[PDB]
């Protein structure tokens, strides 16, 4: 069954005014991925809009002239194939094509495919002990960051880079003969350790990127990273002036942490995603940023979840949306002629009833939107040049602590 | 007997998965589950061209249809993978078909309102499919005169849309734009003759 559990609307403006919409706004329903939204407002506050991931590598020569490294983590959330691919262009750049002893400390997390599927779409593995964390770090390097490299990924990577204006070799290569795991506590540096940091993209471009293809494993990270749940509550709490009857949370993405018969999926008030969006909108201007700059835009955003979405709503929606299989929802801005309109909308499903359900929902809350542009005087385009939201920028190269 | 594990594993795009079970050989890949559902449908619905190619190579059914009456091809359109879509058409899939919902929508009127590229190689396998109307009695002009652009406009005008065409309630496509308040649309369709 498919119907409307609820939905928000308010002019952005100076003030949280007058909102309207549909259904109860004080309910608690399943979110979906609008939860990123949530999860990126958190990050933002927490870490800063332009924080980075500064990932240090303590590399040491060794008699044979190859380097030791020890691998200082910075908890980097994006850090998967293809930061390992800029990683192993700059450790050729500096000389380094052969590490003996690679080990590693408690904040390095290395997920081969980060940006790729089934993680962006899966659940998120969730180590209970750091031996488990671990020997997952240890699995990936071991058969991936060591291995010959794809050489079409690579190309197409550089392909991109490219087009971003940073550097990558051609055709790197790295060994490695032995790997494992040294907690941070245990490493002291020889004398001859010289060390460098490598930076990964400002955090509003992991963001960009995570909402764009609905990330599960970089939004769960993240929200790992910043505390996990009770974090989580005493910024909903002095944020968003929100307790568990206006919010409850289990991860960043979400995604259901229960089972497919017996689902559990963060749930808000759809009133909290206005408050979400529009405090969001306000720490971003206060920088000199957009939302556009964390969320993706309708249409022009070729390689996010709402790059066919069209309508009046292309070029002048700023959204987020989420899929589960009791929910589809949406949740962001329109521009149109009377101005800028935050929105949240939010769908039942079943696709226990039907799969045909998604599909359904997909066109329901795709006309809403139209309906509310229209009555708006329509669409107004945005002024906008898609994000090329890479793992490295133009500050990603290797310099000394 | 269809297979539960391959069926998310196709959805959620576990390439590696799906492969992993479909190289043991125990399962029919034509086989639907207790709501009707295929591996290609999933594949399609989760927009995983990667797994679509794959099950493609084993010639599955394209046709087959789950409980709400759609193929891999309208769950593909439907979920805006369009790229899957695109690769469905190429192999064979009939496009002359109806996505789910009480409207009756041609597969071209769901591409029409979201992609303008699926929507011409809809119309290259039938050019008629421009004024093929749902159930009631509406065209792919009535949908995004409503919720759509001057652009979409034209761009059926071109493909050569009807615009005296009424529904089953007397409705032209201007008269539903006007009702909708669309007031770009309504412009529009009402300079055009």
């Amino acid at each position: 069954m498919v119907y409307v559990n609820s939905v928000c609307h308010m002019k952005a403006a100076a003030t949280a005014g007058k909102v309207e919409g549909e259904g109860d706004m004080q309910k608690k329903f399943p979110l979906a991925a609008i939860s990123k939204v949530i999860t990126t407002l958190w990050a933002i506050e927490k870490l800063g809009v332009d924080y980075r991931h500064k990932t240090v590598l303590h590399l040491t020569p060794t008699a044979n002239g190859s380097m030791d490294l020890h691998v200082e983590g910075s908890r980097d959330p994006i850090f998967g194939r293809n930061l390992s691919y800029f990683l192993i262009s700059e450790l050729n750049r500096m000389k380094v094509t052969k590490i003996e002893n690679l080990t590693f400390d408690e904040n390095f997390l290395l997920d081969w495919l980060a940006e790729e599927s089934p993680r962006i779409g899966g659940v998120t593995p969730r180590y209970e002990t750091i031996e488990q964390q671990a020997e997952a770090v240890i699995k990936n390097l071991k058969e991936s960051f060591s291995t010959a490299i794809n050489r079409a990924m690579y190309s197409k990577l550089r392909e991109r880079a490219t087009k971003a204006k940073v550097f990558m070799l051609e055709k790197p290569t790295i060994e490695v003969r032995n790997i494992s795991f040294l907690p941070k506590n245990n490493y002291k540096k020889d004398k001859y350790t010289g060390s460098v940091v490598l930076q990964s993209a400002p955090l509003r471009t992991i963001l960009k990127r995570m909402n764009n293809q609905s990330n599960n494993y970089i939004a769960d990270n993240l929200y790992w990273n910043l505390g996990g749940t009770a974090a989580f509550n005493a910024f909903a709490a002095a944020t968003l002036k929100a307790d568990q009857n206006q919010i409850v949370f289990h991860n960043g993405s979400g995604n259901n942490e229960g089972t497919t018969a017996k689902p559990i999926y963060n749930e808000a008030t759809c009133e909290t995603m206005i408050k979400t969006l529009y405090t969001l909108n306000k720490s971003l201007e206060a920088k000199g940023y957009k939302l556009s700059d964390v969320l993706s835009v309708a249409n022009k955003d070729s390689d996010s979840t709402i790059d066919n979405f069209g309508g009046n709503a292309a070029g002048s929606m700023i959204a987020k949306t989420g899929t589960v299989n009791k929910a589809k929802t949406l949740a962001g801005s329109i521009s149109t002629k009377e101005g800028e309109f935050y929105f949240a909308i939010l769908l039942h499903t079943d696709m226990d009833q039907s799969s045909s359900d998604r599909g359904v929902a997909s066109q329901m809350i795709k006309n809403k939107i139209s309906q509310l542009i229209n009555k708006r005087s329509g669409p107004k385009e945005i002024q906008y040049t898609e994000i090329l939201a890479l793992p490295f920028d133009q500050n990603s190269y290797l310099t000394e602590a | 007997k269809s297979s539960k594990a391959l069926n998310e594993a196709a959805e959620q795009g576990d390439l590696a998965k799906v492969k992993n079970l479909v190289q043991k050989n125990k399962i029919d890949l034509n086989a639907q589950d207790e709501t009707g559902m295929t591996p290609l449908m999933n594949a399609a619905m989760g927009g995983n061209l990667d797994i679509v190619k794959f099950l493609l190579s084993k010639k599955v059914n394209l046709e087959l249809k789950n409980n709400g009456g759609e193929t891999a091809l309208a769950f593909a359109v439907t979920n805006d993978a369009y790229d899957v879509a695109e690769e469905l058409i190429k192999a064979g899939a009939n496009v002359d078909i109806i996505v789910a919902g009480d409207e009756g929508d041609t597969l071209f009127m769901r591409a029409a309102q979201n992609n303008k590229k699926t929507a011409e190689s809809i119309l290259a396998k039938n050019k008629s499919l421009i004024n093929k109307a749902n159930t009631l009695g509406e065209t792919a002009l009535f949908a995004v005169a409503r919720y759509g652009t001057p652009a979409d406009i034209d761009f059926l005008i071109k493909k050569g849309a009807d615009l005296k065409l009424k529904n089953k309630k007397g409705q032209t496509a201007l008269d539903v734009a006007k009702e909708a308040s669309n007031q770009d649309t309504a412009k529009a369709l009402s300079k055009k003759k």
